[PDB]
RNA sequence: UGAACUGAAACAUCUAAGUAGGCGGAGGAGAAGAAAACAAAAGUGAUUCCGUAAGUAGUGGCGAGCGAACGCGGAUUAGCCC
RNA sequence: GCGUGCCUUUUGCAUAAUGAGCCUACGAGUUAACGCUGCUGGCAAGGAUAAGUACUUCAGUACGGAUCCGCAGCGAAAGCG
RNA sequence: GAAAUAGCUCGUACUCCCCGAAAUGCAUUUAGGUGCAGCGUUAGUUAUAAAGUUAUACAGAGGUAGAGCUACUGAUUGGAUGCGGGGGCUUCACCGCCCACCAAUUCCUGACAAACUCCGAAUGCUGUAUAAUGUUCACUAACAGUGAGGGCUUGGGUGCUAAGGUCCAAGUCCGAGAGGGAAAGAACCCAGACCAUCAGCUAAGGUCCCCAAAUAUAUGCUAAGUUGAAAGAACGAGGUUUGUCU
RNA sequence: AUGGAUAAUAAUCGGGCAUAAGCAUAUUACCGAAGCUAUGGAUUUGCAAGUUUGCAAGUGGUAGGGGAGCAUUCUAACAG
RNA sequence: AAAAUCGUAAGAUGAAGUAUAGGGCCUGACACCUGCCCGGUGCUGGAAGGUUAAGAGGAGAUGUUAUCUUCGGAGAAGCAUUGAAUUGAAGCCCCAGUAAACGGCGGCCGUAACUAUAACGGUCCUAAGGUAGCGAAAUUCCUUGUCGGGUAAGUUCCGACCUG
RNA sequence: CAGUGGGACGAAAAGACCCUGUGCACCUUUACUAUAGCUUAGUACUGACCUUGGAUAAAUGUUUAUCUGAGGCCUAACCUCGCUGCGGGGGACAGUGCUUGGUGGGUAGUUUGACUGGGGUGGUCGCCUCCAAAAGAGUAACGGAGGCUUCUAAAGGUUCCCUCAGUACGCUUGGUAACCGUGCGUAGAGUGCAAUGGCAUAAGGGAGCUUGACUGAGAGACAUACAGGUCGAUCAGGUACGAAAGUAGAGCAUAGUGAUCCGGUGGUUCCGCAUGGAAGGGCCAUCGCUCAAAGGAUAAAAGGUACGCCGGGGAUAACAGGCUGAUCUCCCCCAAGAGUUCAUAUCGACGGGGGGGUUUGGCACCUCGAUGUCGGCUCGUCACAUCCUGGGGCUGGAGAAGGUCCCAAGGG
RNA sequence: UAAGGUGGUUAUUGCGGCGGGGCUCACCUCUUCCCAUCCCGAACAGAGAAGUUAAGCCCGCUUGCGCAGAUGGUACUGCAGUUUUGUGGGAGAGUAUGUCGUCGCCUUUC
């Protein structure tokens, strides 16, 4: 045959969720393309990857045509 | 035809001054001929200066 | 004069090992032994053996592994002839 | 009435997988050097001697501080502490 | 030399008590061996202690099952148009015409997909608090074994929707587990064996005899010994009981 | 319930046998394990009294880990 | 003083022989014969040209410093390390021969009276495209090929064919 | 007690067939590394003179004293022969010692991978994307589909701007597929290169200026056996763009890769074995490996064994047994037809449902400290899916011979 | 009351059609200057106020295209036993239906 070769995953996935408390740079949400877009207090990176900016509590909030935009309020 | 570039700087070497600036980038031997010439921060004299290809 | 099995989880450099084995000579011991020597700005003063130095410096397909010396403490002490 | 020996290797053996005719005697994690953990003991910012030496009722008290570990570390190193 | 070497087979001797696994992952001149991680034992630590387990409330992200495609990509049943090209006659002129098929685009229906999604659960996962249980959690040191697994249920790939086949995932059991039942069966159902007793109550399964307990009660079916263990087809028939419509 | 062919040593509800001792529903009593309980005893951890007792939770077990001991031969002291 | 063989050598066999002799290799009485290929690998000869070892040779460069230089630095002699030109044989590349040295010896298409075939012609590639002879074989898978003989019946046997 | 041997997978030989061990032995070569032997040159033994060439030193193209490359000759080292020290034949040659290049399986030491529905053959070995994967992460097969061993000095940074593909209607070439004009067009374009995700308030396109594709560094996290890997916020020194806020420590993001040792280059009073230098080493930057079998056992490596040997395996194949029918055999269901007309006297396509385990298979479950394998002989025994004999139904059965189906295993 | 500027709210907020309005907004006239077209004052920029609601813009209506969308039932699914099922969760599609927005802050106006 000549299929079986494939790679390692990336181990994707959303990290602390829209419930729990982040910290100055604690990695929010890495993907492959911004689908969850940096709101309030978040930043976004060179691979796309949801960065916080201060301690708090995230929240995603999706809205504006189904677009994910997490920010983080402050506490 | 990608080579490996050595960027020394040029006003270095003339002061009293010991050491040398270097940085090592990638060019092509085809496309981007004739000693590459780039103002470069000189670490030693702490000012930009212009470096070109050795 | 002089191996190989073995180890390197293979193997050729290396180790095993100057071991096993072979040959020749002498004595109660033999060999060594009196500096064309160490050491370093201070010094010691022939050789042999014991404890440290030390598994250190170093050496090594820098791999397996191999591994001193200086100095110090002791046993004994002897210097001479062309 | 109930009940298909034992050992070993196996996912799994009464297995028709291995092994033993029986009894008596022999028979397989021991020692040296260098280390590490647990318990116990002496001394304690100190701890310990080695080779050796002296005496003696002799394969069996005193002396011997050479030296080793700890008390300060960082850096490849000069060096700083 | 020499007790060469053997990642190989075999063997490994007294007693009692306590705890108790794995057959997985990544590498390997490696696949029946090892190194590290995962699982175990002993001892010591967190105290106005910390961590674990189950459930509830609250809050999150998802694209599986399902569903749908006139919502994309691909495929696709049946009707309506037929813009235009291929074929017959009419002729100076693939010139002006007349006729039946394959037939672009549009509309209407029927419906498929692991590598399709305009949608989209249950469950699972994460965090806070609470309520139950109390070291079961986590850290350090030392010592191990294991790294050939297997059956059953569920979701799948391959195979012929074959295999006591094979490769994964979520559980349980055997492995390492005695006892009771199915007649006898490592895994199936019940159930986790500190001993002793000529004591009692129950689980699965049973109460005519072998063989402990009902020839017990009430209702109906079967006439085939069907059946009393498990397991059967396309297709026939005026066997029988029963409900509705007719 | 009935018909739809069957494999080669003699066969099967396990057998006798059953027209219910088969099947479907409902009820009661009973049997039924090393499960639970009743009696006696032993042992491991944790908690107290002391210098063994009381209470609680336990006590299947291979590879493997830990703790208490017996016998054998010899030696040093005391007593045979 | 043979080649060749045994040995570290001395020595010995060959041989108290000497090309009508002694070694190495293939075939295997006798009869008829023994075709083509020097590309590849072996063997012999040549050596104009290229490459090429050790050993000779030492342009230049480096280290040290007497001395001179306000600093920088330069630096004779001596002592050491490193060294390029130049010279340097055999072999190899190269040239020619050798197959009773090892080894190798082809395809497609069209064409003559009915069919069939192709004497013949065209074309592609090689070093050459296998001659005589034999052939279903100690060699032939299809195969128990096809025809004849032997037997009542013959996967064995004999004689033919040739798609070897 | 006497006879026959079906079983005790009966006794014997730790299977000789297969696999396996970084086991062994022997053999082969165009595997590797060496070596005996053969052979080339230099050098010592090795000397005296003539001719022909080259170089150095001196003097005014030659000469004089040396070195070297070659020939010839002489005898006096060295070798050989005949007579018993001579009489001949060579001769600085040959032989031998040291240093070298070439040949050299004659000889010796070794290497020659793994996965694998037994082993060979074939295929693969590292990295990236989708499905398998069961809505967190992870998750295998010699399961189903594809790409990489790069590229851009602008395809990088900043400021200011722009909107795709397609289609309808018009127009010389020009053809509705070239360019132009007017509408419709949330994305069907493009994003260098595979796939996924993303992107129009652009990450797609254009213009201006530039080099942040800087130096010293890494709060905190995601993956995690280790080695490694990924993202990243503040601060300092000087920059580019922008009026300024502000952005810039390379590319829309995931592939474009190789540890250690060793050696090379640039910088560096860091050390430098008595002292001062130097050789050398250390630190920073960086180069050399299809080590592709991509965690790379060496700088350096192929095969045969039926002459084989040893240690193990039913962890793994060939015979037989076991599970399942893909293949095989038999039966049944529907009936387009064929049968002069008439589907079923007889046959029956296109399709479907099952029984049996006698063929070839699939699996690898007991046996490799041994279950002896084809054919034939003797001896039998069993099933009926019956060849004959026995009893019937139908007929495209006048009779006799037939065709088909049913019951039947006593004998042959 | 009306208009202009600037924000929050996932189109029930959009697209289209029909009528009305202009102290502010917009067309409108020119290119000497600031600025620009890979050609054009088309766009950007500047200088003005002859005209105009024609258009942009804002109001009122429209279920037309879009967008949203129940209740009930069904599929599917966690746990327990099994040919049956019991307990909980509960879609998608489709039907009725809804929608021509809503909430703040400033300046001129009544």
């Amino acid at each position: 045959s000549k299929n079986g070769r494939e790679s390692e995953s990336k181990r994707l996935g959303v990290k602390i969720y829209g419930g729990q408390a982040a910290i100055a740079g604690n990695i929010i949400v890495r993907q492959r393309g911004s689908k969850h877009n940096p709101g309030e207090n978040v930043y976004i990176s060179k691979d796309h990857t949801l960065h916080a900016r201060v301690a708090g509590v995230v929240k995603f909030q999706k809205k504006r045509d189904n677009k994910s935009y997490v920010s983080i309020i402050p506490f | 035809n990608r080579i490996q570039v050595i960027l020394e700087c040029t006003e270095h070497k003339t002061s009293g001054v010991p050491g040398t600036s270097r940085y090592i980038t990638t060019k092509n031997k085809k496309n981007t001929p004739d000693r590459l010439e780039i103002k470069k921060f000189n670490p030693i004299l702490k000012r930009v200066t212009v470096h070109k290809e050795i």
